[PDB]
């Protein structure tokens, strides 16, 4: 379907500095960032919920306090992120993250906003 | 008072004997050129006058976040920027947006003593003590 094309689309993106996440984005950063998702040809279905999963008031418990993060910590190099063209942020899709539980991701993903270390596989 | 020689910053750490967090409000690229060891990057990107300090939290990476609400556990947080002195902190000025967020304003966390303003700041602290900064 017209998801999983433009997850295939998306570069494999390599997480360096877990703790430069930036978990409480504000409004203009969430803004930027929806930009760069929809320009990417984010489908409209799932575009505004992933943006809605930026910020961690809509995390899974897995993710959703700073004290949960830092002791998870090891565990999200697991994760199967993609590159968001441009930015330092990720999406965790769903659809690739199974092995992870749902306390990890939820449909239809989420997005992990960084201040640096975001890099290509 | 509100202030700190380098002298006096660098005894108090190399006598580990008094908790300190050592707050650098230069830009973001400033800092990771070249910052204090140990200290916190509150950058001035993420600083402007009025704001809260759970505005300031907001804005700050994991690792940051964890020192800055921390900040009520230590007996001293300094502060610093390139040139700086406590004569200096006039309305507007970075270092008094970030004293007022940390000493003034509305915040959850009380500081322990009022925040002290290294004098000469940065500039005077690479020539004086240059092994006590993250490039050799």
């Amino acid at each position: 379907n017209e998801i999983l094309e433009w997850v295939n689309s998306l570069q494999p993106a390599r997480v360096t500095r877990w703790g430069g996440m930036i978990s409480t984005p504000d409004a203009v950063l969430q803004a930027v960032i929806k930009r760069s998702l929809v320009e990417s040809g984010c489908p409209a279905s799932i575009v505004n919920e992933l943006i809605e999963n930026a910020h961690e008031r809509s995390w899974p418990q897995g993710l959703a306090t700073l004290e949960t993060r830092q002791m998870n910590r090891r565990y999200y190099e697991n994760y199967v992120a993609k590159r968001i063209p441009g930015k330092q942020a990720v999406v965790v899709m769903a659809c690739e993250n199974q092995h992870m539980g749902d306390d990890m991701v939820q449909e239809p993903g989420l997005v992990m906003i960084f201040a640096h270390g975001v890099e290509e596989i | 008072s509100g202030a700190i020689t380098a002298k006096e910053l660098y005894t108090m750490m190399t006598d580990k004997n008094i908790s300190l967090i050592i707050m650098d409000a230069r830009r973001m690229q400033d800092y990771q050129d070249s910052c204090i060891l140990h200290s916190l990057s509150v950058p001035e990107e993420a600083i402007s006058p009025g704001v809260t300090a759970s505005w300031i939290e907001a804005h700050l990476p994991d690792d940051s976040k964890d020192t800055w609400k921390k900040r009520g556990n230590v007996e001293y947080v300094v502060l610093l920027d390139w040139f700086s002195s406590a004569k200096d902190l006039q309305i507007g000025t970075t270092l008094r947006s970030l004293k007022d967020a940390l000493f003034k304003w509305e915040s959850k966390t009380v500081l322990r003593n009022e925040p002290l303003v290294l004098e000469g700041g940065y500039e005077n602290w690479l020539l004086c003590y240059p092994q006590y900064t993250t490039n050799a």
